[PDB]
RNA sequence: UUCAUAAUAACUUUUCGAAUCGCAUGGCCUUGUGCUGGCGAUGGUUCAUUCAAAUUUCUGCCCUAUCAACUUUCGAUGGUAGGAUAGUGGCCUACCAUGGUUUCAACGGGUAACGGGGAAUAAGGGUUCGAUUCCGGAGAGGGAGCCUGAGAAACGGCUACCA
RNA sequence: GAAACUGCGAAUGGCUCAUUAAAUCAGUUAUCGUUUAUUUGAUAGUUCCUUUACUACAUGGAUAUCUGUGGUAAUUCUAGAG
C-alpha cells in the first residue's frame, strides 16, 4: 500500500514519470507504529526473508542506559517529554528513537545504591574496603543528580520501536543534556 | 520475475558445457551449490556428453541412484550439482577418478587422474575472516570453508585440501613467480609465472602471467588460481598443459600428425 | 422440518422428520449454543435434554 | 569504516539451545537387564556460498519549437530529525532553506515504440525493420488491495469496484 | 496403504507487447546499503538460580481423516456430537 517507489516523484527535472508498473512488495513500507505508553503490547509481522520484526504498541518500560558507569536497568518510562522531529507526538504521547523522555529513575537509584552506596537526591566489614576502594569515581553532572530526585531523568530513546518491539534508550548526559534542555524550557 | 529462475534455455547454457544447439529446448540448469552457474558443471554434461557413461539423462539418473559416483568424497544423487573447477569426481565402478579442469581452448575436459591424487583438491581463498567463538576461518572460492587456517593463509592464495576429512594439508602463497592456472574468459586455462601485481585501488587487481612460450597476457585475481611454484605444479593438468597454441600452430600439428 | 439429534456417548443418533408445526415453534429466536426440554419438543420425546448446537437455513 | 570480532550494562509481552524419526544390535561386567556405542534422517543458530534479490554508477534512445519555458498550493530541489522499509533514500512525516532542469533542446506532444541481442538490404558510409526461438522488462478484462509464503503486490490465490 | 493433516511445490515454465521515450534495455560499476527457503560448507557442556527429599526411562488437551447425525434448487458449501 504505502510503497517507497521512486517510480513515483515526479522527477529530478519535472518529468512526471508515468506509472511503469503496479508498485512491488519489495518497495513496500507499512502502517507507522507511532507506540504509545499505555500497557505493554507488542505485535509481530512477517518481513522480507521471513523474520519477525516486533512491532512496539503501547509500550511500557525499556532499559535506559547510563554513560559514566555503564549500566541499564528493567526501567519504566514515564511519557513523552521532547520530540525534535515534530511536536506532534509530544501530545499523543507516541514515543520514538531520539525522543527525550523521562525515566521512573527508581531501579537507576537501587542500583545505585549498591555499586557506590552514597546516595542521589540531597551494616558489614569487609564491603566497607570495597565500599571505599569504590566511589568518589563519578560526580554525576548536576541537572541529572536533581532528576534522580525527582525520580525522572531525562533520556533519548535509540531503539526503533516500531521495527525492534523493544524501547530501550539512553540517560542524557553532558552536552547533548545540557542542550534538550534549553529546548524543554523553551517548548515550556 | 517473481523470484528465482528454476530451467534455464539452452541457447543460453553457457558455452563450456559444449551443449548442443538442438536436441533440447532446455539445458540442465545447475543447481545451487559451491560454484557459479556459468564457472559450474552439471554431471549430465559430464557424464553424458563427456564420457558418454549414460546415452541419456535417465542413465545419468540411475547412474547417480547406483551411486558408485562420489564429487568430492560424498556421494551425490544430484543429476544437475554444479561440479566446478577442481571437483574431484570419482567413478569407483571403473575407478575413473577425474578432476574437473579446463582445456586451453576454456571448454573443460576429462582429466583420468590416479587412485591417489585425486583425494587431495587444491582451493583458493575468497576469505579469511572470523566468525562467532572469536573463531578464524577461512574460505574457497571453489566452495568450502575450512576452520582455523593458519594466520598466513591470506586472500587470493590457494589450498590444498583433504577433501575426504576436509582439513588443510598445505598452501601456496600468492606472489612473483609462481605457477598460476587462469580461470577468465578469453584467458580461460591458459597457466603462467606471474611477473607483476598491479594493485590497483577499486578497480580489480590484474596480474601479468608469461607462460612457458614467454607470450605474456594479463587477467584479474579472480580469475587466477595459483597451483604452485614454477616447474612442480600441484596438480596434474592435460596434454596441452596450459600453452594455448596459435591458430596456425593447431593447423600445423593437426595435419603434421596423421597416423592411420 | 426435519431435526439433526445426536447421541453422545454410545455413539447413535437419527433423522426425526417433522411435519407438525407446534413442535417445531420451541426452537424459534434461540442461538447456537444452549440447552432444551425434551416435552416441548413432542411426545416421542419424554424427559430428554437436548442442547442446540448447530444448524442450516 | 562506527568492519569483522571482542568486552562492560541491562533488558525483552526472553528467540534459540531436539519431550522428533528409519535402519544397524556392538562393548565392559560393579551379572543389573546395568551402563554404554554404529549407519543415517530431518529439523534448528548466526557466519559462509549458491540460486538469486532489490536498489544504484556511468554512457547510450524514434519523430516535434505548428511544444521555450517546465517543476515548486497537493515533494519540486536541498538540509536536520524522525517515521517506515530487508535495507538506501523526498520513500513518508515535521521544521527549515529556495532550490532543481533548459536552445549541449528542459517541459510538453506524438509514436501504426516494449528495450537489447539481431533481421533484410549489402563495395565503403548506410537505411529501414526487430510482435516473434535467447536475454531483460512489463501484463494477465481493467484498476485497486492484500493472505500464505524464502520469494507474489501471484491472478490456471483470494477481497472488492467497474466493464 | 485410500483418506486426510504436516512437509514442500504451485512466484517455474508457457503466452503475449498494452503500457512504457532516460523509463525499460545494453554494457558498466557498485550493496562499506540490503533480504536470500533451497545449496553445499560451519557450528551451541552455562536452559538450573542457593545447593538436606526434584516430571525427564518421556508433559497437556485439542483438532482433522473417520462414526454417523444433516441441510440445499445449486458448488471441488460444510454445521453439530463422539
Ligand atoms: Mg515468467
Ligand atoms: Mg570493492
Ligand atoms: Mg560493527
Ligand atoms: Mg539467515
Ligand atoms: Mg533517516
Ligand atoms: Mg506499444
Ligand atoms: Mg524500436
Ligand atoms: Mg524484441
Ligand atoms: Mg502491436
Ligand atoms: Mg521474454
Ligand atoms: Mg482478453
Ligand atoms: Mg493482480
Ligand atoms: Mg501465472
Ligand atoms: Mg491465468
Amino acid at each position: 500500500g504505502i510503497s517507497r517507489d521512486s517510480r513515483h516523484k515526479r522527477a529530478a527535472t519535472g518529468a512526471k514519470r508515468a506509472q511503469f508498473r503496479k508498485k512491488r512488495k519489495f518497495e513496500l513500507g507499512r502502517q507507522a507504529a507511532n507506540t504509545k505508553i499505555g500497557t505493554k503490547r507488542i505485535h509481530p509481522v512477517r518481513t522480507r526473508g521471513g523474520n519477525q520484526k516486533f512491532r512496539a504498541l503501547r509500550i511500557e518500560t525499556g532499559n535506559f542506559s547510563w554513560a559514566s558507569e555503564g549500566v541499564a536497568r528493567k526501567t519504566r518510562i514515564t511519557g513523552v517529554v521532547y520530540h525534535p522531529s515534530n511536536n506532534e507526538l509530544v501530545r499523543t504521547n507516541t514515543l520514538t528513537k531520539a525522543a527525550i523522555v523521562q525515566i521512573d529513575a527508581t531501579p537507576f537509584r537501587q542500583w545505585y545504591e549498591s555499586h557506590y552506596g552514597q546516595s542521589l537526591g540531597k551494616t558489614s566489614k569487609n564491603t566497607e574496603r570495597k565500599w571505599a576502594a569504590r566511589a568518589a569515581e563519578a560526580k554525576i553532572e548536576h541537572a541529572v543528580d536533581s532528576q534522580f530526585g525527582a525520580g525522572r531523568l531525562y533520556a533519548a530513546i535509540s531503539s526503533r520501536p516500531g521495527q525492534s518491539g523493544r524501547c530501550d534508550g539512553y540517560i542524557l548526559e553532558g552536552e547533548e543534556l545540557a542542550f534538550y534542555l534549553r529546548r524543554l524550557t523553551a517548548k515550556k | 520475475a517473481r523470484g528465482p529462475k528454476k530451467h534455464l534455455k539452452r541457447l543460453a547454457a553457457p558455452h563450456h558445457w559444449m551443449l548442443d544447439k538442438l536436441s533440447g529446448c532446455y539445458a540442465p540448469r545447475p543447481s545451487a551449490g559451491p560454484h557459479k552457474l556459468r564457472e559450474s558443471l552439471p554431471l549430465i554434461v559430464f557424464l553424458r556428453n563427456r564420457l558418454k557413461y549414460a546415452l541419456n539423462g535417465r542413465e545419468v539418473k540411475a547412474i547417480l541412484m547406483q551411486r558408485h559416483v562420489k564429487v568430492d568424497g560424498k556421494v551425490r544423487t544430484d543429476t544437475t550439482f554444479p561440479a566446478g573447477f577442481m571437483d574431484v569426481i570419482t567413478l569407483e565402478a571403473t575407478n575413473e577418478n577425474f578432476r574437473l579442469v579446463y582445456d586451453v581452448k576454456g571448454r573443460f575436459a576429462v582429466h583420468r587422474i590416479t587412485d591417489e591424487e585425486a583425494s587431495y583438491k587444491l582451493a583458493k581463498v575468497k576469505k579469511v575472516q572470523l566468525g562467532k567463538k572469536g573463531i578464524p576461518y577461512v574460505v574457497t572460492h571453489d566452495g568450502r570453508t575450512i576452520r582455523y587456517p593458519d594466520p598466513n593463509i591470506k586472500v587470493n592464495d590457494t589450498v590444498k585440501v583433504d577433501l575426504a576429512t576436509g582439513t588443510i594439508t598445505d598452501f601456496i602463497k600468492f606472489d612473483t613467480g609462481k605457477l598460476v592456472y587462469v580461470t577468465g574468459g578469453r584467458n580461460l586455462g591458459r597457466v603462467g609465472t606471474i611477473v607483476h601485481r598491479e594493485r590497483h585501488e577499486g578497480g580489480f587487481d590484474l596480474v601479468h602471467i608469461k607462460d612457458s612460450l614467454e607470450n605474456t597476457f594479463v587477467t584479474r585475481l579472480n580469475n587466477v588460481f595459483v597451483i604452485g611454484e614454477p616447474g612442480r605444479p600441484w596438480i596434474s593438468l592435460p596434454k596441452g598443459k596450459g600453452i594455448k597454441l596459435t591458430i596456425s600452430e593447431e593447423r600445423d600439428r593437426r595435419r603434421a600428425q596423421h597416423g592411420l | 422440518m426435519k431435526l439433526n439429534i445426536s447421541y453422545p456417548i454410545n455413539g447413535t443418533q437419527k433423522c426425526i422428520e417433522i411435519d407438525d408445526e407446534h413442535r417445531v415453534r420451541v426452537f424459534y429466536d434461540k442461538r447456537i449454543g444452549q440447552e432444551v426440554d425434551g416435552e416441548s419438543v413432542g411426545d416421542e420425546f419424554k424427559g430428554y435434554v437436548f442442547k442446540i448446537a448447530g444448524g442450516n437455513d
